[PDB]
């Protein structure tokens, strides 16, 4: 998304910058990951951590 | 589910700026797609000015007659808002209000943005007489 | 630059009739028009037809032209044809003037 600032003015001399308008439509928040890497990365822990248990 | 309502002034004088509201209902004005307008006069085609992407501040027109509109967008009550400057005789038509394809993120076609769901079509005559 | 169709068709009913373009690299999309009624989309995105519009159309594209093929023409087809695409005219879909369907 791409949002706005609007600038609240509180007293003298403080402005509380809160947002304005939604500028599209809400679609999510998110972080990918790649996945063969995921794979490959955790199966490495698993060697390393067997000797320990 | 778009249902493009619109309503102009009904009869324009010559030298006089008229000016268009299409009340949408049965969908939000907010969906990253385009919101423009189109005229058809009697004869050649279904001539296009440009749009507003449905609550930025950002526009494109139609040079191939010139810059002359200044198109807002106001929401919260869903209106559409022309607004044409400078009119003179010759641009009596039969009015048009689409939008665009619905994309997903801001900008994904590219250049397309195809004209898809016509609303109704509203008609404005100029004449000093 | 800007496209041209040809001004007029016809055609007896149970037919096959297509309406062809000229020309670019982007893609095209046709538009029907009943007299004294409002413009409805009709093939977009050359074929990929949309929904709610008759199977009888068809849409494709050539090296440099599109066209759209129609089967078992009927009365109420009679109606206007546009070829809409945009150019590198810098901007301004340049959309070229229709061909009305008589049967
Ligand atoms: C993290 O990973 C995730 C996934 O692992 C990444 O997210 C992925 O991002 C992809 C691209 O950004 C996205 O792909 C899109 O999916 C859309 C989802 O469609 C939904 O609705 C349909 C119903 O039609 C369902 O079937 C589907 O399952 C979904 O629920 C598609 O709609 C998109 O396809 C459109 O664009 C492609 C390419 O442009 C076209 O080939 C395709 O035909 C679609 O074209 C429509 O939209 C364009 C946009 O302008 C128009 O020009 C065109 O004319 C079409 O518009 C008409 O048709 C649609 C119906 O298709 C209609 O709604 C519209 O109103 C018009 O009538 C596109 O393919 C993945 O879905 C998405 N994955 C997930 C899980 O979300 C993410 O990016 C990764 N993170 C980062 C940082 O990148
Ligand atoms: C959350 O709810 C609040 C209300 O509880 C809502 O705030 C409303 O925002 C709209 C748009 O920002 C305001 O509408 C204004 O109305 C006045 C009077 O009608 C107009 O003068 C304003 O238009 C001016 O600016 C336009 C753009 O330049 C011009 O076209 C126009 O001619 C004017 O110059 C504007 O339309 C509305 O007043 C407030 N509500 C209140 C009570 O003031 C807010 O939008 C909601 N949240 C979200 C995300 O929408
Ligand atoms: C992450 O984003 C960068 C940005 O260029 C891209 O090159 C890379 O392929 C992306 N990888 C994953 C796993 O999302
Ligand atoms: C990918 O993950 C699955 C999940 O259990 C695992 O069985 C498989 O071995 C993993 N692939 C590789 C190449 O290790």
């Amino acid at each position: 998304n791409n949002n706005t600032r609007k600038s609240i003015r509180i007293g003298p001399g403080q402005a509380f910058y809160a947002t304005g308008d939604i500028i599209g439509d809400i679609r999510q928040a998110h972080c990918n990951v790649s996945k063969a890497t995921w794979n490959e990365t955790l199966g490495k822990v698993v060697k390393q951590l067997r000797k320990h248990f | 589910e778009v249902q493009l309502v619109e309503s102009g002034p009904g009869l324009v004088k010559a030298s006089e700026t008229l000016s268009l509201t299409c009340t949408v209902s049965g969908y939000n004005i907010r969906s990253n797609n385009w919101w423009s307008w189109v005229r058809q006069p009697p004869g050649k085609g279904l001539e296009w000015i440009g749009g507003v992407y449905a609550n930025s501040e950002i526009t494109n027109y139609n040079s191939s007659l010139k810059s002359r509109v200044s198109i807002s967008q106001d929401a919260w009550r869903n209106k559409f808002s022309l607004k044409l400057k400078s009119v003179t005789d010759a641009d009596t038509a039969v009015y048009y209000c689409v939008r665009g394809p619905n994309h997903w993120e801001y900008f994904d076609s590219g250049n397309n943005e195809y004209f898809e769901f016509w609303g109704q079509g509203a008609l404005v005559t100029v004449s000093s007489a | 630059s800007a496209l041209t169709q040809p001004p007029s068709v016809s055609g007896a009913p149970g037919q096959r009739v297509t309406i062809s373009c000229t020309g670019e690299n982007y893609h095209a999309f046709w538009y029907q028009q009943f007299s004294g009624m409002a413009p409805k989309l009709l093939i977009r995105d050359n074929d990929k037809r949309p929904s709610g519009v008759s199977d009888r159309f068809s849409g494709s594209k050539s090296g440099a032209s599109a066209s759209l093929t129609i089967t078992g023409l009927q009365t109420d087809d009679e109606a206007d044809y546009y070829c809409q695409s945009y150019d590198s005219g810098l901007r301004s879909y340049i959309f070229a003037s229709g061909t009305r369907l008589t049967v």
